[PDB]
């Protein structure tokens, strides 16, 4: 599947580094959103940075354990994506399954 | 004040006893539970860093996979919120009556993991105070608690604790305004 | 879910305002894509914002006819994602329920 | 559904317009991404383009085959997104049906 | 002495308390309980004069019409027996053996509602005594009570607790002459 | 030390005291148990001389055939182990840690008979010790004991246990060293 | 339940406590009523005592042996009419069921 | 089975022979009751007569028919009385329904 | 149903009407019965009044609820009658059930 | 203005003709229909004196017991109200509005015989007006009509409806103002 979270853009690339070399997500691409939220019942505007990353089936649990108790903010981010596997490229899903180190 | 929190509970407590012991070889936590509930489960609970804790939590995953369908339910929480350790450590005192106004929201699920994480996240999302929490004790294996606060601030946790909770909510009953009789028991 | 509509660069923010401080949606995030489309039998070529839409399961239909009834373009774009929830953080999903206020 | 595909930022036009002129797709949105990957062992970075685009349920076999019959690396990127077509809006879901162009 | 009984047992504690608080609203009535039992139930007591009592259920029982199928047994009683007071107030001492030859008659039924208006039915109708009223306590929610009298009696009670009981009786056995070992346990 | 020991397990709490009633008449035994259990059962045990207990089970027996399908277990010992005694009386002390090396044994079993005859089996097979022994105490109606003793002797006495419990087994655990927290509660 | 005759006016209490002293109802109340039936082909017309005996559903039987092996005429009148129990009040339910003697 | 209808006390004998002298009705017992009923929102006060009719199971609709076809009143009482006839005695239920002619 | 209940013939009449003008029941009759019953092991005799009840199937919790909070014994005679619906006058069942205030 | 009226309904329009033979060799009676409705029944009513009326009813039945369950329902009303004739003879004008502030009831029923009979009931207790009657008409064979009055009027006439139509009855609602737009194509 596919998971999302939001990081401040400072330690994007640092907290995705770390991400991959420990095995625990075999892809990871960062895109650089505008974030629109309500904090304290005022509409607040601030610069994140959206990561996709890509990840077996059997890596989600660790890697959501690994990201909440981690995360700076108090309620983080962390959206997963279905994904419809009969339609996809399985030559890519069995690389992201290899790459996806259960250690 | 704020430490990790994992739950774990299982449909044996010969299977709970091994699951324990191999969360407390997997990293330095602290067991704050391991003892049979209703109706003939076992409720394992730990606490300490997040880091240690998330480790422990998988290797004890690891041999609950012995038991084939044991598991009934788990939860890691990366930090828990400082009005739920007094319930957890069963050393608590009633809250006082501060607004005689106030509504109450009075929630029970079948599973002590979706309480704890319920109970959370409302507490973290709308202003509110957390009266009662009982986990599991002759009610024939439910677990309930209760919440109080204004009435816009219950509605909005009442909306938090659905969607967390899931498939394991019971019920769900907002009182706007309980009676005096009634009130000296549910603020116990 | 996550719902995904495009719009001109320069109504971006003053739709995602509004539409979060009426309580519609707990959150959005504004990506400047560059779209390909066909108009006329001929590929043309614009510069738009993607929207990113975080609302709950009951905000949907809410959201759904807030947008058609004041979208600009003659065939809104409207798609939802779905979101697989068991893998998700539950208390995020707790805290979209909550700012996505029913009214 | 959307399909994901991510290709260097060169080729990035030439494929979407030559996807979307020859009818195999109804709509393609370009993001320009950061993408972190690891070869040979080592982690990597590199400046992509990832493409979101929107096609039928009948012209997915039809788009992989293009794609996979054509992409430059040896595993090529190609994930299927799960939409919920009933609280999305029906009538772009047949104007995508319809821009897709069987042939 | 004789005051009048109302009971209610409900699926739900969060409905239970949304019950309560409708009857206590109603009538100027006295709560006696509110509280979760085995299996998993809610039980409901309020004690008052017979007016008062018959107004608070009417309205108790229309907000159980909220939870459907919730609702598993009501009672109510203009004049509850003397002798049932002392063990639904849970204030009570062990009664004599008065007289070693008397026989014992064991009934025990699925709702507390059921073992309250045959025990009241029964103590009205023979001359007996009641020894032991246990109500939903660690039984896997049943409920049970114990009469002394002559073996005459003590049949005749057994007639009308068969009567009123119905469907939720369990099981009802009468012993003419308990053992020396045994009475010690059954007079408690 | 070691005398008779004899356990019924009934549906009824009504037909339980028949049975008790009909056993002390029957032959000059000491009644050691009548009472109700988890989930709704009768546990009745008497304790004397081995001829005694076997005349007093044989009536006991008798009666329960009144209750069709009533009886779900029983068992009789001619000669108990001096070390089940103390759990069964209810008067014991936590053994001390003897020995940290030594391995445990964690048994549950559905039925309070299989449990008692599966202990005492295991304890006059294998050189082990019991550490603790809970029968059908809100836990669902299961009953559980801990065994203590080296690798090779905690292995012998599973095989011992498996046999004897048969289908009345619900699970059977081998930890080979418990943890340092762990071994505080097991011990108890 | 509750069970009817119909007896001529001398003999009604006579037989009223004769069936209460010896167990077989546990009330009985009488009603002097006036009764027009067919005799031979003729409209007659005669006064007589109406009969409910409230017994429980055990002493049915017991009643209608004894008053068929006694009644005067030579087809007796006895109809038991059936009780809604759930709706009636259970504490009078077990005095009828306690008060009828089985013997 | 038992239908109870109520009439005004002067035609209470009249009725109750032509109701069984044409044979709708095997057998008719006459009660002198009091009634008390609302009229006009006034709680008011009349002597009526009871008319205990007994008739078979199958001359039931001919004798309902017949009663609301010539009673005086607007809206007839005429409630009809279940009977346990496993009960009752069998012998008087065939003279009941032999007594009450089809024609 | 029809509900029955046996007060002294003093105070009929003032429970009737106090049972119809409050809405509890839509129609009282009151018959003069002679009861036999057994007191202290001793065959009694007394002359009470026997009231037969017109409640709809609604009404009957209430009107039960309201005789045994007020009647004067010890153990109400409160019995239901079981009444064959699809024999009935079906618009006297329906002016019962209006008539029934539920209040 | 007040006849007799007579009502049945037939799965076959070939036996509705050999039904309506026989009720008019009867008894001197008018025939006001026979016809085939919605979803393939036959409806037929008759007028007249309510000792004809009765008779015809009686013969009718009498020949529909050679269908075996042909028949689908009837009814038999000894005197009409005086409004509901215009609606049946089919010649009828569409009521005024004379109280705006008036609450409608709008009733629907599988039957006709239901809807005739529910609607006699509820115009002879209540103090309300019929607006609309409409008679198994490309509905799907369903039969609905509209009454007009007061609050406490229409919901005293909604008890009466309900008993009559019993299990018949698909569904009831009250509107207490209905909106002006609404009000033109009710009061139709």
């Amino acid at each position: 599947p596919i998971a999302l979270t939001v990081v401040p853009p400072e330690e994007a690339e640092p907290l995705a580094r770390e991400l991959v070399e420990a095995g625990l997500a075999a892809e990871v691409l960062l895109v650089p959103v505008r974030r629109i939220y309500r904090e304290k019942g005022k509409v607040r505007e601030e610069e994140v940075t959206l990561l996709l990353i890509l990840v077996s089936r059997e890596g989600v649990p660790a890697l959501r354990a690994w990201i909440e108790a981690r995360h700076p903010d108090d309620i983080p981010l962390f959206i997963v994506l279905a994904v419809d596997e009969e339609a996809s490229n399985k030559r890519y899903l069995g690389y992201i399954a290899a790459e996806t180190h259960l250690y | 004040a704020r430490p990790a929190l994992g739950v774990l509970e299982l449909k044996s407590y010969a299977l709970g006893v091994a699951v324990a012991d191999a969360a407390l070889r997997a990293a330095p936590v602290e067991l704050l539970k391991c003892e049979p509930v209703e109706p003939g489960k076992a409720l394992i609970m730990i606490r300490g860093e997040p880091e240690a804790v998330a480790r422990a939590m998988a290797a004890a995953l690891e041999t609950a996979k012995a038991g084939s369908g044991n598991l009934i339910d788990h939860a890691f929480i990366g930090r828990i919120h400082p009005a739920l350790l007094p319930f957890l450590l069963e050393e608590t005192a009633a809250p006082p009556i501060e607004d005689p106004d106030e509504a109450v929201l009075v929630v029970e699920t079948k599973t002590v993991a979706a309480a704890i994480e319920a109970a959370d996240a409302a507490l973290d999302v709308a202003p509110v105070r957390l009266l009662r929490m009982r986990l599991s004790e002759h009610i024939g294996g439910k677990a309930y608690f209760v919440l109080a606060g204004d009435e816009e601030a219950v509605r909005k946790a009442a909306r938090a604790v659905r969607a967390v909770a899931g498939e394991k909510l019971i019920d769900l009953r907002i009182i706007p305004r309980p009676h005096e009789a009634l009130r000296g028991r549910l603020f116990f």
